[PDB]
RNA sequence: GGACCUGGCGGUGCUUCAUAUCCCUCUAGAGGAGCCUGUUCUGUAAUCGAUAAACCCCGAUCAACCUCACCACCUCUUGCUCAGCCUAUAUACCGCCAUCUUCAGCAAACCCUGAUGAAGGCUACAAAGUAAGCGCAAGUACCCACGUAAAGACGUUAGGUCAAGGUGUAGCCCAUGAGGUGGCAAGAAAUGGGCUACAUUUUCUACCCCAGAAAACUACGAUAGCCCUUAUGAAACUUAAGGGUCGAAGGUGGAUUUAGC
């Protein structure tokens, strides 16, 4: 049986997000892709190294707002503009979501010499998609 | 290495080991168990062992109608608040440790003879 | 189960 | 592009769980956004390691760690300037001492620029991330000073615009005269901070200070040195506390800097427009003066000359509103939204002064019409409003009969921050409740107080007792019976007696009224013994009034009885 | 504001909102570029440009005339470099 | 702005590859995967530097 | 702080063949032709077999650079094909997808 | 380069601004090995001598 | 009394849209369409709904191969599942005397037909066919076993077969379906003129990776080119020949039209099959209708969909396994 | 010990089935030969894991050094790491999978029958079942609505993997850790899979299908052996390519067995 980025049937009590809730089989299908970049199409470069910043963000920002991410982040590039947009919840108080999104752009913007913007959308719940 | 680190909830459910053959059958009992804590339960955002008070995350902002500056506990003043978050782990370990012993039954490993209570409100504002 | 089980509002804008 | 008008500004996220509600989380929010940008700079500049990989092609400069600290530690010359330009007050001179002890030879142009770095600072070190006259008396400044072999004119107008700097203004004079018995020149920024010690020196009258900077200023015709802009600022500036006798002279410096050529900034009427706008009946001069400077400045773009730019506009506004004039307030805000002049609208502090006088004085002297669309152009776009600009709103419905807004200023009220303002609610309350309306708009009014009372009810001060002003409870209770929730009204009489509130005639007359409509004698006699206990005049009148028109059964006649006996 | 909805629905069910709807996050959407935006950004561009020749109308009058070619090729990819 | 422009779509891309699916033996399982790379292209013409 | 020793060894691999590259490609072009005489391309032979061993670039070993696998990894990405799965297979990859056809 | 990320994380976390859920998980089982008796000997000092 | 842990969450159910709802729903959806309309610049009171999808098509470019789960903006009717009404009012009592049955619709409309057949007694193909079952649960507003709707149709024919009226007839046709009926019949390519005024017909065929086009001459004398070369040199191959006598040979018309053809991909057979199939529809501009189905009945008018199969992975071919090891 | 129920099993009955499918039927193979490669066994100072179906060109889309985890010798001790361990346990696990599956079932919450026993719950001219959710299905990918992919729940074999990485438990910490130098990986044999053959529907050349020669001890047949050159590399009796030399078994393969609509 496949396992692979699937969550499993239970009592009907699990709630999972739309992302959760569809397996790799149906990436392009019905869910669209976390990141989007120029590395992968045909004749691009520099593949890797937008993977390994990919990889980095996600654990960063995850350890950054931590309790506070409600939904996986999805990463723009374009040209050297790095765009993180996060769904995070609404339990922190405002002053240290600021403080966090100050602390995390600078942060960034000198750590992989890129203008850094980081774009919070906030959710007073987790959104359910299907109870599994 | 940084990237070879998982998070909470991946680090937990392999410890715990509540799916595999062990728990399909009961092939393994558990007179010592592996039991989950949460470990950013009591964690304060902003704090860390340096001591730094960051205004505006772990500090107030404005002190006096100015804003604060960039400050570090003294080597002294950080001790307390470490010693402080260990007393009440322990606090806390003790709350959960004292929980009220219900009655037995028939005998001390017998269900029978023990109240379950008063059975559920039924759907239409119904009581018992 | 003897031993014991112990699991154990209002909005504004601009709180304070 | 043009500003959104249903957006805060830019710098704040665009959520409405992150958006400022107040004037106060604009500040804040900003401010702890700004805290966090320090907390990641001192990160980076004290582990520069971890930030030194440049991936960026073309390399950008500015994203790369800064180093404070100097890597030359050979005792020399060309170490110390190293310190000089790091800032380093007292690493320079300890590097100084050290060098001069072992009889090496420091260059007069490195010297001055120690000098330089101390009198600006004041032999004090510059503010790091981490780690009254200010002149002090024992100063590495003075003494490295006199300990200087050969000294020329710029070493001496180092010392002196030190020394006005730091507010040592006397000792700055007695340098001045030791500049000239050794038959030096001094420069313009010299004389302009002797211009300042002049008058901030010693207290005198305006005829002495006067005669003293007219010396200053020929002197600085003898020594064949060109005044500059600072120079007449300076002037102007200094010249406020005078008053009065300073406003024909602040005229004559402003008329001859059109014929020398030097051109006035918005600096120079910054301070023209203060010293003329003296407490008293602007009127008399304070008019022409503002209306002359604006068609001076129509249609003017505006460069960065003077510190003080930024705030003429927060001093013209200012005027506007004192003189009650609509029509110079919109030349002003004219000349603000030419070309690229919004960027001297000032600080946060001068933008929120200039628009609460601006917006102020909208809805006192303009159409209710044209109110609304200011009102929804500037806020919260532009700034969040004061608690007393929502009163100055709803005093302009009023005059315009405009009655069926009342309901939206609350709700903005509260989006704003004023939930739980006492002077507010009231004020809604009270012009909602003064006169009877036709049934549409009393059923609105209705909902309106329903909310105002659950904001008395859910104060944040609930921990201290909860403060039910008089006014607010006659006045939710009457909105209650004119819209027909009866009910509502007769429960809310308990909290009469419970925070010990006089109730209003009109309040009881209408209760009698709902009463007969529903003819319950209970509830009638509810009335009177609530009016008996506060002892009211009218309610001996009005026990007779309910003895005819209701049925009164034995035992509620023995009650009126028993109320009676209290008459 | 707009009522859009974004997601696979359940049976019997709805496509998710746009409140907390990472699919429609996930879309490099064109809202800053509707027709009206273009039409207006595109007026203010015109000041920036150039008039081709009326001579060089055809492609063998601008062999003609210029008989080289040149022809280079620029890149655009996203990342730091 | 004045600018000739025609349009077309040069043929589609599919770049794919194959991956073993368990992390220890069972060859014959594997998981394929692709990359689809599309293409436009606008051919503007008769236009100056500026 | 690399995935493991072997990973470090490889690291420690590709600094010393990258410091060695130019030396070891001049010495190796006196060798790769018939121009020279043989006793000058003898002594380039035992110049070049000298320099220390893990200058030799085909010592080097693309491992994942997450894992630190020496097999299965694609180059593209230089990671290993389990590395490379769970970042596809959580739609993590720009563009990557499941192939059916 | 795997010493600076990890390097500059480790740093993070012991300045408060980060939060190593694995770290974390490693600590508490550190520390509940001790109270077992089941610490790191001393250099040296291991149960061969 | 003591506790037992609750049970579940009761939002871990199906939900449910109420009239209130969707009512508020129209008016989100009559305003965001004013406020597109206003984005694209389009007069707001003619913006139809093939407006917004290309709109919204535009705004909200998705690629996603599932069109449902594409970004949509549509009239709240179209979005949310029809929902069944309330079935009784305050005073509790059931509004169909059906009501207990469970399935009040499907049984009010058996009742309805069971009673006409008596009434009948009392009294006394092509282009339709039944409903599906699962558009009869549309127009019950209920769910139906396939026993259920064999039951309902089985009546219904039992309706036909007697002597039904006009009222008896626009009741049967609620419940027919028009079945559309796909034109089998060859469409005919135009007769074109050439400079020298010799009409002629152009057509294409693909075989495998092989793709033709042909130019038939009203009038000729048999001669065939192949990319400028006769066909003979063209296809050495007898049976690649034969292939091309093939659509002339069958209508008999050997030695009467001219073809020109370019032929590029595939081998050597493949090639003659895609000419064959380009002069077959190409010829078909020359015969009469009878013949041209003739020809589609001889197999000389459809593609052939044949092609090659992809290699699956862990197995040696297409089909082929690799061989099961000794055990 | 009596009676009953479930499961397993029956050299257990009956009926209907399997569609490249259990047998026969159809096509090409394997089983014999040489070679390539895996495994076993033996050998060696000298890894490990997979290992009936569901291991055996399997982890490896890959081992001359490196890789490497092995052996021998020498060397280091706060050690690339706020250490380390490819040490034990896959019968503690996460993760990713095999298998039935070339299946269609699983199942919460209720309801009812059996006296409220373990248990059971279908009849359509219907007799107690209603059922969310998951799977199938639908939909999508590829060239169609076809086919092929993909998908394929619960559960079964404590199936596989601690040596992908992570990790519980236990163990080592002057060594069970780290580094350096050199070295092992052979074949007395057995066996799996594959390659090339035994030839005339063939062999060689031209051509890419109207040709001329070859055709049994100078034929067909080695991708093997031996010798030489070249390519890659710092390093090649070794790895690959090419040439020369050499011209072997093999003469279409018993029981048995694989794949294909
Ligand atoms: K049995
Ligand atoms: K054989
Ligand atoms: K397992
Ligand atoms: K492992
Ligand atoms: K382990
Ligand atoms: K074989
Ligand atoms: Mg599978
Ligand atoms: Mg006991
Ligand atoms: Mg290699
Ligand atoms: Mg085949
Ligand atoms: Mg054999
Ligand atoms: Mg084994
Ligand atoms: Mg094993
Ligand atoms: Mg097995
Ligand atoms: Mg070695
Ligand atoms: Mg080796
Ligand atoms: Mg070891
Ligand atoms: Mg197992
Ligand atoms: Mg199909
Ligand atoms: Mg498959
Ligand atoms: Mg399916
Ligand atoms: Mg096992
Ligand atoms: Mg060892
Ligand atoms: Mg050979
Ligand atoms: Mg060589
Ligand atoms: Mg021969």
């Amino acid at each position: 049986k496949n396992r692979a980025a699937r969550v499993r049937v239970s009592k009907g009590d699990k709630p999972v997000t739309y992302e959760e809730a569809h397996a790799p089989h149906y990436i392009a299908h019905r869910k669209g892709w976390l990141s989007l970049h120029t590395g992968n199409l045909d004749g691009e470069d520099h593949a890797a190294e937008r993977t390994v910043e990919d990889v980095f963000l996600r654990k960063f920002m995850w350890g950054t707002f931590p309790g506070c991410l409600a939904d996986q982040l999805v990463l723009k590039r374009r040209g050297n503009q790095l765009e993180i947009c996060a769904v995070v919840l609404r339990q922190l108080s405002p002053h240290k979501y600021y403080f966090l999104v100050g602390y995390s752009e600078t942060l960034l913007s000198y750590f992989y010499k890129c203008p850094v913007r980081l774009h919070l959308q906030t959710v007073p719940s987790k959104v359910v998609y299907k109870y599994l | 290495s940084f990237f070879t680190k998982l998070t909470a909830d991946e680090l937990w459910k392999g410890a715990l080991a509540e799916t595999g053959a062990g728990a399909k059958k009961g092939r393994g009992k558990r007179t010592k168990k592996k039991k989950r804590k949460d470990l950013n339960r009591g964690q304060i955002i902003g704090e860390g062992r340096y001591g730094f008070l960051w205004p505006g995350l772990n500090v107030p902002l404005m002190k006096n109608g100015a804003v604060q500056t960039i400050a570090q506990r003294s080597k002294e003043e950080q001790e307390k608040v470490e010693a402080d978050m260990i007393q009440q782990r322990e606090e806390w370990d003790r709350k959960k440790k004292m929980k009220v012993k219900r009655e037995r039954g028939w005998s001390g490993n017998s269900w029978g003879g023990i109240s379950l209570g008063p059975p559920d409100p039924g759907p239409c504002g119904e009581t018992y | 189960y003897l031993s014991g089980e112990e699991v154990e509002e209002y909005e504004c804008y601009a709180p304070d | 592009v043009n500003r959104d008008t249903t957006a805060v500004p830019y710098v704040f996220q665009d959520d409405p769980y992150l958006m400022p509600a107040s004037s106060l989380e604009s500040r804040s929010f900003l401010l702890a956004k700004k805290s966090g940008e320090n907390v990641a700079k001192f990160i980076i500049n004290s582990y520069p390691k971890y930030f030194q990989k440049d991936i960026a092609e073309p390399h950008i400069p500015c994203l790369m760690p800064e180093y404070f600290e100097p890597q030359i530690k050979d005792i020399s010359e060309a170490a110390l300037k190293e310190r000089i330009e790091l800032r380093k007050v007292k690493a320079s001179v300890d590097m100084f001492d050290q060098l001069l002890q072992a009889g090496t030879t420091v260059s007069l142009e490195t010297t001055n620029s120690l000098l330089d770095l101390l009198c600006y600072y004041g032999d004090q070190e510059p503010s790091t991330d981490y780690h009254g006259v200010t002149w002090r008396a024992k100063n590495n400044a003075e003494r490295i000073f006199s300990l200087m072999p050969e000294k020329n004119e710029h070493s001496y107008c180092t010392m002196i615009r030190g020394m006005v700097k730091h507010r040592a203004y006397e000792q700055a004079l007695n340098l001045y005269t030791e500049l000239l018995n050794n038959r030096l020149h001094a420069d313009v920024y010299t004389f302009n901070a002797l211009i300042e010690a002049t008058v901030c020196a010693i207290n005198e009258k305006f005829e002495e200070k006067w005669s003293k900077i007219l010396e200053l200023l020929r002197h600085m015709v003898a020594q064949k040195v060109k005044p500059n802009l600072q120079t007449f600022n300076t002037i102007l500036k200094c010249l406020r506390r005078f008053h009065v006798f300073a406003r024909s002279p602040a005229l004559q410096v402003l008329r001859e800097m059109k014929a020398i050529g030097i051109e006035p900034s918005l600096a120079t009427y910054h301070h023209i427009i203060r010293l003329f706008d003296q407490p008293g009946d602007p009127l008399k001069r304070s008019s022409f003066i503002i209306y002359d400077i604006m068609n001076e400045l129509m249609g003017k773009r505006f460069s960065p000359k003077d510190p003080d730019d930024d705030k003429f506009f927060q001093s013209a506004m200012s005027i506007c509103s004192s003189l009650r004039d609509l029509e110079l307030a919109y030349q002003v805000h004219g000349l603000l939204k030419t070309g690229d002049n919004w960027k001297f609208i000032g600080p946060d502090q001068h933008r929120n002064f200039y628009y609460s006088k601006f917006f102020d004085l909208i809805c006192l002297m303009e159409q209710i019409d044209v109110t609304l669309k200011w009102y929804e152009d500037l806020i919260p776009s532009a700034y969040f409003p004061h608690s007393q600009t929502m009163i100055h709103l709803l005093q302009a419905l009023d005059v315009a009969n405009r009655l069926e807004v009342i309901p939206k200023i609350w709700k903005d009220s509260k989006e704003y921050g004023h939930t739980f303002r006492s002077d507010l609610r009231e004020e809604i309350l009270m012009l909602m409740a003064r006169d009877k309306h036709p049934p549409e708009l009393q059923v609105a009014f209705a909902d309106c107080a329903a909310d105002i009372k659950s904001a008395y009810e859910s104060q944040p001060i609930r921990q201290t007792a909860q403060d039910w002003p008089a006014t607010s409870l006659n006045c939710i209770a009457i909105l209650f019976l004119r819209a027909g929730r009866t009910q509502e009204a007769w429960k809310m009489l308990g909290l009469f007696r419970k925070h010990n509130k006089i109730p209003r005639s009109e309040l009881l007359n209408e209760l009698m009224d709902s009463a007969k409509v529903s003819n319950s004698p209970s509830q009638a006699i509810e009335v009177v013994e609530l009016a008996s206990a506060f002892s009211l005049p009218i309610c001996e009148g009005l026990t007779q009034r309910v003895m005819s028109d209701f049925a009164i059964n034995q035992e509620q006649k023995e009650a009126l009885s028993n109320l009676t006996a209290l008459t | 504001p707009l009522p859009v909805r974004m997601g696979y629905p359940v049976k019997k069910g709805v496509p998710m909102a746009k409140e907390g709807n990472l699919e429609l996050l996930k879309i490099p959407n064109f809202l800053h570029l509707t027709p009206v935006a273009i039409k207006k950004h595109c007026e203010a561009l015109k000041d920036f440009c150039t008039e081709w020749p009326a001579a060089l109308d055809s492609d063998e009058k601008c062999e003609k005339h210029f008989p080289i070619e040149i022809d280079s090729t620029d890149y655009v990819s996203s990342g730091p470099s | 702005l004045g600018i000739s422009i025609k349009v077309h779509e040069p043929p589609r891309k599919i770049e794919r590859f194959t991956l073993l699916q368990s992390v220890h033996i069972y060859k014959k399982h594997r998981v394929q995967y692709e990359m689809r790379t599309l293409y436009r292209c606008l051919e503007l013409e008769h236009l100056t530097g500026s | 702080h690399y995935v493991d020793w072997r990973m470090w060894r490889d690291v420690k691999r590709r600094k010393m063949a990258y410091e060695y590259a130019d030396e070891r490609l001049r010495i190796n072009s006196l060798r790769k032709n018939t121009i020279l005489p043989k006793i000058l391309q003898d002594v380039a032979d035992e110049e070049i077999a000298a320099l220390p061993r893990d200058s030799c670039p085909v010592r080097i070993r693309n491992r994942c650079v997450m894992t630190s696998r020496p097999r299965g990894v694609k180059r593209r990405w230089r990671l290993s094909r389990i590395v490379f799965r769970h970042l596809a297979d959580h739609g993590q990859l720009s563009g990557i997808q499941r192939a059916t056809w | 380069n795997h010493h600076t990320y990890a390097e500059l994380m480790q740093t993070l976390r012991f300045l408060g601004l980060y939060r190593d859920e694995h770290q974390d998980f490693m600590d508490e089982q550190k520390r509940l090995k001790k109270l077992r008796g089941k610490e790191k000997p001393k250099k040296g000092e291991g149960k061969r001598a | 009394a003591f506790v037992i842990p609750k049970k579940n969450v009761p939002t871990s159910k199906r939900e449910t849209y109420t009239e209130d709802f969707i009512k508020k729903q129209i008016e989100e959806f009559n305003i965001g369409k004013r406020h597109l309309a206003n984005m694209m610049g389009e007069d707001p009171e003619t913006f139809t709904q093939e407006d917004i999808d290309r709109a919204i098509a535009y705004l909200f470019p998705s690629g996603l191969f599932e069109k449902r789960a594409r970004p949509v903006m549509k009239h709240p009717e179209q979005i949310f599942p029809r929902q069944r009404a309330i079935q009784w009012g305050e005073d509790g009592r059931p509004f169909h005397y059906l009501f207990y049955t469970g399935k009040q619709s499907y049984y009010s409309l058996m009742h309805d037909v069971y009673g006409m057949l008596l009434n009948l007694e009392k009294h006394q193909v092509i282009g339709s066919r039944w409903l599906i079952k699962e558009e009869l649960e549309e127009m019950l507003v209920e769910k139906l076993s396939d026993l259920d709707y064999m039951q309902f149709i089985r009546l219904l024919e039992k309706l036909l077969t007697s002597q039904c009226g006009a009222a008896e007839e626009e009741f049967v046709q609620r419940f027919r379906r028009s079945v559309t009926l796909e034109s089998k019949k060859q469409l005919i390519e135009p007769v074109q003129y050439d400079e020298q005024g010799m009409a002629f017909s152009k057509s294409e065929g693909k075989r495998k990776t092989a793709k033709a086009e042909a130019i038939v001459y009203k009038h000729g004398s048999g001669r065939i080119k192949v990319n400028g070369i006769d066909y003979q040199l063209y296809f050495p191959i007898t049976q690649d020949r034969e292939q091309l006598m093939f659509p002339f040979h069958f209508v008999d018309r050997l030695g009467k039209h001219d073809v020109t053809c370019t032929v590029s991909g595939g081998g050597r057979s493949a090639q003659a099959g895609a000419i064959r199939l380009a002069m077959a529809k190409a010829l078909c501009s020359f015969v009469t209708e009878d013949e041209v189905e003739w020809m589609r009945q001889a197999g000389l008018l459809t593609t052939d969909p044949r092609v090659r199969e992809r290699k699956k992975p862990g197995q040696e071919g297409a089909r082929r396994k690799f061989t099961w090891k000794k055990r």
